[PDB]
RNA sequence: UAUCUGGUUGAUCCUGCCAGUAUUAUAUGCUGAUGUUAAAGAUUAAGCCAUGCAUGUGUAAGUAUAAAGACCAAGUAGGAUGAAACUGCGGACGGCUCAUUAUAACAGUAAUAGUUUCUUUGGUUACAAGGAUAGCUUUGUGAAUGAUAAAGAUAAUACUUGAGACAAUUCAUUCAAGUGAGUUAGGAUGCCACGACAAUUGUAGACAAGUAACCAAUGAGAAUUUCUGAUCUAUCAAUCAGUUGGUAGUAUCGAGGACUACCAAGAUUAUAACGGAUAACGAGGAAUUGGGGUUCGACAUCGGAGAGGGAGCUUUACAGAUGGCUACCACUUCUAAGGAAGGCAGCAGGCGCGUAAAUUACCCACUUUCGAAUUGAAGAGGUAGUGACGACACAUAUUGGAGGGCAAGUCUGGUGCCAGCAGCCGCGGUAAUUCCAGCUCCAAUAGUGUAUAUUAAAGUUGCUGUGAUUAAAACGCUCGUAGUUGAAUUAAUUACUUUGAAUAAAAUAAGGUGUUUAAAGCAAAACAUUAUGUUAAUGAAUAUUCAAGCAUGGGACAAUGC
RNA sequence: UGUACACACCGCCCGUCGCUCCUACCGAUUGAAUAAAGAGGUGAAAUUCUAGGAUUCUGAGAA
């Protein structure tokens, strides 16, 4: 969806979630005015050893 | 200045507060387009005055000036896509001949009344404000929405 | 003054509002080496900028051209 | 102002960084080192903005303190290390190498490189003086001090460096038939061929340079940086190849 | 403290200069140290940026160079006989640059014996008189209030006549 | 002096001739800080001490009710109108009032005999709403 | 929108002002459905402060038998981790305010061949020694402070000595190449002082790590300095004696009357010196403008100065530091009466002052700074609360007025030159179009009146651009210096003009982009139905821009040529 | 023909004196108060130099 950034330095994959209506972290989600489309940004922290290490 | 953001005005009050010639002329535009108050007329006059000033500035320059070619084409392109200026008139001199009626005839309220979705220009305002009319993919509740030519045939009910 | 002269520069200052120039002048205290012995008052002098050599003397005479006389030949 | 300044307000940051004016009240002040404050791109700026590997200063530290970024051949752990000119930038975890090059829009752009061409670098000599003991040395625009050089290595030339060993591979004379990439004022990122070099006794040397498309412009000798000899470049230029589209083309190509 | 700024002076036009700031360390001066003649007494002064200046309060010995013979020897200072700036420096035996002083040419004489095989007690006539009288004339060329030592040279032909006639 | 290099006299003439502007000189010379009971302030506060009535000019007839006010900032004594109908009965004594100008007319204005100030508050809200 | 209208008269044409008008920005009256954005104790008092917080910092890598290690865990040089303490670094950045300040500061510009640290970066130059000190133990004083006394031990990357073998300073003489230009970087001779690359640290994350000097970068940085540029005032016309220069020295990081000794009489001024005022920090900029202009700028950002008033200093690379110290003046607080600390022009808040200005909130998650460092702090910063200062979009009701200027009533009830209205002309003496009310409609509208001030109107401050016979205004007349202006004419600078170089952003203009439009933001996506790709995607060329400075083509009009 | 009258010469209008109010000037009073420069007197304090060596460290020297 949208764009992919492969980020092995942070052991991470990040996407721009485009909703057409533990390793998962979701942030910055807001809908469009008048319902329907909702957008957001997702955080693929794969192994559960980065999530803790690389997570506030 | 104290704020790092930017704030700009959109309308100006007239110089002479009381004239009978101006009062009835504004009322003709209000009745023909169903405007809330004279602040909506003044925004159109301000918006028109800006483009008129731009065209007037470059008309005094030489025809082949690179400054005129860059700004003149950009001003005309913005006018064409907004639908205000018909595509045949591709000369800057036609911007000075524009009137406040041309801009007012491109508000979403006017189009949805002309397109027949509403019975009256006042019914168009109520229909727009009720989240009942969609332009392409996103619903709109602001009747001052100036529709482009590409979004002109994309108006339909909710 | 000894080994020192005062150089006057006459220039024109442009006043934007009236679109007209006005005559101004400034005095620069410069150091005159004893190499220029024929240097008197009224001569045309080319000066260059050096390190501060006094409280006000911050220039040095590089060349000079003699000019008309005024019955007062005040040499350096 | 009793001493050195440690903060840098966002609005005072160099323009070609393009820091958003509402993002915050501060900008990352680049720590001293090889390159000047306004001729450098801090390492945090490269990762967070130009590459999006990190989303904030917190995550830039995790990347750099993991010992995963190599500037030149060495590995730097300073979040505000000043990366300036063609100084190479290697990320071995992602197996990619970039070179910080200019472009016609007066900006720092990352030019991708191959592994074999990321092992070399071009440095511009700045001065050549006799050290103590009659030992000559050269100072490069990077800031490197290099011991006994070739006697022909004069002040304004360019040399090729072997990053793994630090030796000198190739040197290009600063003459009137060699390619140059400007690094200073309005010519920032422009590439052409030197055609005239006029000197004024007092103030400056002004160089006339002819662009590959026949355009001509002028710059100060300070901003000249020789890339190669005889219109042939030793480094791979950016996408625009040092050619400035004169306004109208750039506006029209952005419309399309 | 003593200041070296120009904000306390007057303009070239003679007009008084008004005050906007206060005294600052950048324009700070220090009390002069009049290096007299006597037992060795030096002090270390922390200057700006941490550097150290050797403030010589009192000295007796010094290194003096003979230009003609291309030698430099350590020598005890006897008297100060001429100061071109202030005569009060002569009585107090203050050691400053350009102060013509009198030193005993004992090491120089011994060096001449070992090198030529002769004794001094062509050279300018007044130089010989200083050798036989035991007091030769030398000029201090260091800044004892800054470097903490007296480095000088033995006066010679044209400089000797000018300074000898002054006495 | 209409010449190209005659900018000294042209600029110096406007400096001298500008001092003859009655409206401009008054706002520049040092009188707004010494001869103005109000001062630069738009409004001022004071204590009512006496209720006065001033007869109007010759072509008019009647008594203009007004009050005498002692300002706080300076301590001067002034006279202040009492706007619309029957507003003097609302004004008590030894209380704080807000005094605020008038237009300026030919200097004096609307209670005729030299009054130039109008009471806009009575401690309270308004010698309007009141 | 390059705009005017009422008022001198029986009436007319003028000069001319008063008033009206619009816009900003400060206060205030009345009033108020929302969403976005947003100023907010500057003006008066840089006046005074209760209370709370605003500067601290530990990794494997300086020192830790804490009698700390039931908590991982075991333990003969100390097992990972480790409170407090010594040592190192920092509190000189950031935050607040505008009192001082008139060529001072600041802006552009140029120099440092006249100075230069800290941090960071690139280089270069004995099989291991000596004491004592804190935290620790013990005994204590004082009402008390971030109060302090003795003794007994114990470590170093704390303090020293010491092999490992040059560098840098001063002086004297000398051989001399880049640079526009240097007895210049540099070499040689002799001498003095100084003198090294821890007598250092991880078993674990040879590799590290650390340390002293010296080169160079960082450094178009800091600091001094060059040229040009400021508001009003002549009821301020003469000012200056370290003042102006010279020599020698002193001091400083360094030039320099910065200071000292001797010498000479110089320096500035009608092109406005020296004075006086400012309700004066400078600039980028802001408000309003057809063009020209006028007014403002305490406050985003850059530069300067200050911490109640001066003054004097300590530490250090950087301070004349005040969330450091000492003394004097004026205050404030505790007290056991002996004594003691404290500086909100830091964030909240309180008193006072004034027309005039908000919570004694939560958190380091954003930006970034400091630190022994991926982790800790940060009233910097962010979020929240008050908020008709303002700006934008948007529902269905208030504010002012109804004689003219000026859109709107020759409607009805009271009032009777009274009360009053009235910015100006004026209306009111009983039949008021103007008072007080009722009804109606006039303007704007979630805004609308009032008061003060800026701008336009004002061609009523004039360069564009005024008037001088009679409206105000040609010296009584002539001579005259500075100043201003100067006939025609010819086949080295300056000025003028054209292009540039170089020059912080924000702001202004302007390019793109459906924040649902818009004010905004500089991002998001248009389509690829998008990981793939346009893509190494956008950063408007973003242009300015005056007065100086640098370069370039031309020499008509001009000045000094000589 | 002149006019400063237009309620139109029963017009208009000038100055002194008497009453009330307001603004500013001179004025004996070595008037008074506040603020800032100048000279001089006394002069804390910290730095620089000089004398001192209580103490403590080595077995006279150093601090």
């Amino acid at each position: 969806t949208r764009n992919l950034i492969v980020n092995p330095l942070l052991c991470r994959k990040q996407v721009v979630v485009d909703i057409y209506h533990q390793t998962i972290v979701l942030n910055g989600f807001v809908t469009k005015y008048g319902g329907g489309k909702t957008s957001g940004f997702a955080l693929i922290y794969d192994t559960l050893s980065a999530l803790k290490k690389f997570v506030p | 200045g104290r704020c790092l953001r930017n704030h700009s005005i959109t309308y100006k009050t007239p110089k002479v507060p009381y004239e009978r010639e101006r009062f009835d002329a504004e009322l003709k535009l209000v009745g023909q387009f169903g405007l809330k108050n004279k602040k909506e007329i003044q925004r159109v006059h301000y918006m028109l005055g800006h483009m008129r000033t731009i065209a007037k500035v470059m008309l005094m320059k030489d025809a082949k000036d690179p400054k005129r070619l860059l700004e003149g084409a950009a001003l005309l392109r913005r006018l064409h896509n907004l639908g205000i200026l018909p595509r045949d008139q591709n000369k800057l001199e036609f911007v000075l001949a524009l009137k406040e009626e041309n801009l007012l005839e491109r508000r979403l309220q006017t189009l949805v009344y002309r397109k027949g979705f509403a019975k009256s220009i006042h019914h168009a305002r109520v229909l727009i404000r009720g989240k009942m009319i969609k332009v392409g993919k996103q619903v709109v509740d602001v009747p001052s929405f100036l529709v482009r030519v590409e979004s002109e045939p994309l108006i339909q009910l909710a | 003054m000894k080994r020192t002269i005062i150089v006057r520069r006459d220039y024109f200052h442009y006043v934007s509002k009236y679109q007209r120039y006005e005559k101004r002048h400034k005095n620069i205290a410069v150091h005159c080496s004893p190499a220029f012995r024929q240097l008197k008052e009224g001569d045309h002098v080319v000066i260059g900028q050096c390190r501060p050599l006094s409280k006000t003397v911050r220039f040095n005479v590089l060349k000079f051209t003699s000019r008309g006389t005024g019955d007062k030949k005040q040499f350096a | 102002a009793r001493g050195p300044r440690h903060h840098l307000k966002r609005l005072n940051a160099p323009h070609h960084w393009m820091l958003s004016k509402l993002g915050g009240t501060f900008a990352p002040k680049p720590s001293h080192g090889p390159h000047g404050m306004k001729e450098c791109l801090p390492l945090i700026l490269i990762l967070r903005n130009r590459l999006n590997y990190a989303l904030n200063g917190r995550e830039v530290t995790m990347i750099v303190k993991n010992r995963t970024i190599k500037i030149d051949g060495k590995i730097r752990t300073d979040t505000r290390y000043p990366v300036g000119f063609m100084d190479v930038l290697s990320i071995p975890r992602t197996k990619e190498n970039f070179r910080l090059m200019y472009n016609t829009k007066r900006r720092f752009c990352l030019v991708p490189l191959t592994a074999e061409q990321a092992k070399f670098k071009l440095c511009k000599i700045e001065k050549r003086v006799l050290g103590t003991g009659a030992i000559p040395y050269i100072v490069t625009h990077d800031g490197r001090t290099i011991r006994y050089p070739h006697p022909e290595l004069q002040a304004n030339d360019t040399i090729k460096l072997n990053l793994e060993t630090g030796k000198i591979v190739d040197f290009v004379k600063f003459d009137i038939g060699n390619t140059a990439m400007m690094i200073g004022g309005n010519g920032m990122g422009r590439v052409g061929v030197i055609v005239k070099r006029e000197v004024h006794p007092g103030s400056f040397e002004i160089v006339h340079i002819k662009d590959a498309k026949g355009n001509t412009f002028t710059t100060r000798l300070n901003n000249v940086f020789v890339i190669g000899k005889g219109t042939e470049t030793l480094v791979n230029l950016p996408l625009d190849k040092g050619i400035k589209k004169p306004l109208l083309q750039q506006v029209n190509e952005t419309i399309k | 403290g003593i200041t070296r700024d120009s904000r306390h002076k007057r303009r070239a036009t003679g007009g008084k200069k008004n005050s906007m700031q206060k005294k600052k360390k950048n324009t700070m001066g220090r009390q002069p140290a009049n290096t007299r003649l006597g037992a060795i007494r030096v002090h270390d002064v922390r200057c700006r940026y941490g550097i150290i200046k050797r403030r010589a309060l009192r000295l007796e010995n010094g290194n003096f160079s003979w230009a003609s013979q291309s030698i430099t020897k350590g020598t005890k200072i006897l008297n100060v006989v001429y100061n071109a700036s202030d005569n009060d420096f002569v009585r107090t035996n203050t050691l400053v640059k350009g102060a013509i002083i009198e030193i005993d040419p004992a090491p120089f004489r011994l060096w001449f014996l070992k090198f030529y095989g002769k004794d001094i007690a062509k050279f300018d006539e007044a130089l010989l008189e200083g050798f036989q009288s035991g007091r030769v004339l030398a000029c201090i060329s260091s800044r004892p209030g800054q470097t903490g030592s007296v480095e000088g040279y033995i006066l010679e032909g044209k400089e000797l006549d000018f300074y000898s006639k002054k006495i | 002096a209409r010449g190209l290099h005659a900018a000294r006299k042209m600029l110096a003439q406007r400096r001298a001739n500008k001092w003859a502007d009655k409206e401009w000189k008054k706002g520049k010379l040092v009188t707004r800080y010494k001869c103005n009971p109000l001062g630069t302030a738009s409004h001022a506060k004071g204590l009512v001490q006496e209720k006065l009535g001033i007869e109007t000019k010759q072509p008019n007839s009647g008594i203009r009710k007004c009050v005498r006010v002692r300002l706080l900032k300076n301590g001067k004594k002034i006279t202040a109108f009492v706007p619309r109908d029957g507003s003097l009965n609302y004004v008590n004594e030894n209380d704080e009032v807000l005094i605020s100008g008038f237009g300026r007319r030919g200097h004096a204005v609307g209670d005729i005999p030299g009054v130039r100030f109008k009471v806009v508050c009575v401690a309270g809200v308004s010698l309007w709403g009141l």
